[PDB]
């Protein structure tokens, strides 16, 4: 939940709690929709594969259910708008947001105590950056030559 | 060049975070820190929206991972450790026990006044129980005093049971309950602001201090004769040292590239 | 398929999807002839040598 | 590098688990643990599986292998052992026995109240049987008490038969049945959560506690004068120590190679 | 320059595949992978045909080498292994066994309802046979259930013969056949798409599933008390690490040379 | 079109149209990067920018 | 529609040193070429005064 | 609100050599691109003296 009231979509799963125990992001502190508030009596928190969040209480068998996580998918995630803070927004080319249980209807599964690294390959980025640097110097040679031609004409013609 | 500078600053922060974790590998009750990063994407009304290069990398927050660390056995009854969830309540001044801070290491001892104090000569806070009564009578924390003479009879041994109660036997063979160690909990441990000497204070982002006994409710047990080391992993920190260096080196190459572009135009 | 209705011919192969699943260009988003809609039940895409998607 | 770092964590988890078993080579009632891992492969709609490698190694579960261990002989009537399937019932508080935990070590003794308690001063739970009746009358477990005087006659010897019944003969030569030790079993032993002091508790994944006698139904017998060692084999643990070392060095070598690839490109 | 980057991409794919194998050196049922490469030769109508420099190296497919892995001995009747060709049929949902996946690890146990499941609480599938009948009555797979009571009598031991039949003995001394583990085979094993946790699923390139019994026809046998480790060879994987780095370095030298050619003309 | 936070499907605010002439060389230059239609310029041809 | 306050951040200048230096190349030559026309007119007036 | 006196301890400088070196490079590039304008204007004024 963004401060303006809208909903932002994030692949970053580093969450935490605020003073009220609501499950919020570990950055700016935006609460997760729907709210998942951890009671103060909890001794261990488990999040299921299907997104079922439950806690364990002293002197009480069976995990006590506290909430249910839901995740959203898009037909074209490449059309999402990057807004910073590891957050996305839906756009016209992204497609309508489709929400559902995490594990049915083609949705992914929630992996507790596990984080998703960036898909950046520094090998590819550095190699491409060298190529782009060469192409950058290619167009400077054209501009340098054009400038010299105009200088030559200014002296001759 | 600021995107590459953001990469250097973000990577250099990870070195400083890891370096502090490695530096405190031996301090008792230490909790390791993790650096968390976020993207920067800024646009205005007059900025093209389809092509959106990022603004770089911004350090989101340095976390305070509070997972349980390994326990060391010293066979010293004044060495206390909380196994589970909870904190020791430690007050700087004896008269005012409201000005306290939360700590996890329990290297305690008695000063000349027989008050159980830490290595910084700060008073541990505990509950007051009548020697004949049972549970805590008044929940307001007070410094724990172990009188040398009770009766009379001189103090001989001190021990703590799993409920945190400090009991002393004396020369006259009388077993007297002197109180119990108070255990403090917060709903969000990540929100505690960090003071010096492995001590934290409650903040708005950590909630209000929750006072309770050990092995009661959501609290852990109190074990004497034990101390808890740092919760860092040497193998993990050394590997994180390796990966953070490879991202600062990669980013400096990008910063090197951007300068050579500007030098190229400056030679037309 | 150009917006005016005529058909353009390209050697660029950088394609992507729109909000409706149709295979479009990665630039202005023009569709590809014939329309290739990837359904929501698809978990992988294979494009054969003979062009059979 | 992330797949190699996954391998190091998987190889380190195996080494930590093996070290835990070796460290507990002497504790009574200890059950060894085995670490199980699983692969990782996740391919997007936009990623071409034919050109993709895997995601590394994922830890699946650290079991709790419950096979019977070797039995030591102490010739102590207060030392009990379960030969077969079943757990002892141990309650921390005498008044409330319904909140109890399961243990396999039977190093019991009598406190000042003549209650059969563990080394941690936790009450052993058993069924109430009348001195004249036969089988269990009330199936609710209660702490086992061995009165000093029954009549009168003073307690002389205590012995346990294969049915778990505690029988005490006194000075007046009167044989009295004081109860029988409760045996607890669960359908899924692997699902029990591990508490401290080699004790387990019932969980949602282990079913509900099944209360029964010894040598009745599927339950095993109760033997006095015996104690269970760890169910580990030192030769197996020591060999797994070597295998976990090599499976770690290989991943560190793989991590080393992936580093040198990046350094090769930063010099172009 | 793209030809050199094709070599770098091909070599890095080789490293990632090998690193994935080394990471899963301890996961049960893992089948190693081999990176296969193919050549690129693109020509048009207006391209000279006499001189045909290649377009680089293309990733052909990441293979899924399916040779038998070495077996470990745990002396546990619930741990199974297939000696030969075949996979175990495992369904995530008990109600619907048609939605099932193929696995090779046999680390099973009993849930709280006494269903033989995997570590991920996914139900193993088998054929339903009458207690008095012999071979399979109905070939439709169903989850395997081992009742605690059959009559009555309480379950004592569970064992599997070479035909895969699970036999449970009870207190009344009644041996009842509770079913036989289903085995699944495909004409093309390398066409199976890889899910998580060392599990596969049927595809069109892999043909249709072939349901059959163990030690019947082209299927292998089922052995209890054994588990199959990864089918990788550490020495071979470590050597493949050596050859792949010296192919990323050779290709990176080609990329370096190409850049210095372009720099040479930019200084005329 | 413009984009508004809290609203997908960017909002349309107006439509541009451009004019072509048979003989743009017959336009009268009036300075300030402006032309005026004239007799020999031809009738203005306004329409959607990209058709006909 | 307002922007957000980001603490511990600064907004750098939006100048593009690539664009500024290239436009200076264009501006210098156009400036020099206009001086050529004034010099040409100056020589023309000298010829007219010396001849007519 | 005042700080605490820590005996047998010192407070090192808070300068970040990484930031100073990076800022040094940027400050030099802006310095050289300012000299280009002075160099360009000098060439223009030289050209006008020769022509006008």
């Amino acid at each position: 939940t963004l401060p303006d009231g809208n909903i932002g979509y994030t692949r970053n799963g580093q969450f935490t709690l605020n003073g009220e125990g609501t499950l919020v992001t570990s950055g700016s502190g935006y609460p997760v929709e729907p709210e998942i508030v951890i009671p103060e009596d909890a001794i261990s928190i488990t999040v299921g594969t299907d997104g079922e969040v439950s806690v364990r209480v002293r002197g009480q068998q069976d995990n006590q259910v506290v909430g249910q996580l839901t995740i959203t998918d898009f037909v074209n995630p490449g059309g999402l708008e990057p807004i910073g803070q590891n957050l996305y927004l839906p756009t016209g080319a992204s497609g309508d947001p489709q929400e559902g249980v995490p594990g049915l209807d083609g949705l992914g599964e929630i992996r507790q105590s596990m984080l998703e690294a960036s898909n950046v390959n520094v090998t590819e980025e550095l190699v491409n950056m060298i190529e782009a640097q060469r192409v950058y110097e290619m167009n400077s040679k054209v501009i340098s030559s054009v400038d010299k031609m105009m200088s030559f004409v200014n002296q001759q013609l | 060049s600021y995107v590459s500078l953001s990469g250097l600053s973000a990577a250099q922060l990870d070195l400083n975070t890891t370096s502090n974790n490695i530096a405190n590998a031996n301090t008792y009750g230490f909790k390791e820190s993790r650096a968390e990063f976020a993207d920067v994407y800024s646009n205005s009304l007059f900025t093209n929206a389809k092509t959106t290069p990022g603004g770089g990398a911004q350090a989101s927050q340095v976390a305070q991972q509070f997972h349980e660390g390994s326990s060391i056995y010293t066979n010293n009854p004044m060495d206390l450790r909380v196994s589970g969830t909870g904190f020791f309540a430690v007050a700087k001044e004896r008269l005012t026990p409201q000005q306290n801070e939360l700590t996890r290491n329990g290297a305690f001892h008695l000063n000349k006044e027989n008050y159980m104090v830490t290595a910084n000569d700060e008073f541990l806070l505990g509950y007051q129980v009548d020697p004949s009564s049972g549970e805590v009578s008044s929940y307001e924390p007070q410094p724990i005093n172990i009188p040398a003479e009770f009766g009379t009879g001189f103090l001989t041994k001190v021990d703590f049971d799993e409920n945190g109660s400090v009991m002393g036997t004396y020369s006259n063979g009388e077993n007297v309950t002197l109180g119990r160690v108070a255990l403090v909990r917060v709903p969000n441990e990540q929100g505690l602001d960090k003071k010096g000497g492995t001590q934290w204070d409650s903040t708005q982002f950590s909630g209000d201090k929750i006072w309770g006994e050990s092995n009661k409710g959501s609290f852990g047990t109190i074990n004497n004769g034990m101390l808890e080391q740092s919760n860092i992993d040497m193998t993990q920190e050394l590997v994180d040292l390796i990966s953070a260096q490879r991202n600062f080196q990669a980013n400096s190459r990008s910063l090197e590239v951007h300068n050579q572009l500007q030098q190229n135009i400056l030679q037309i």
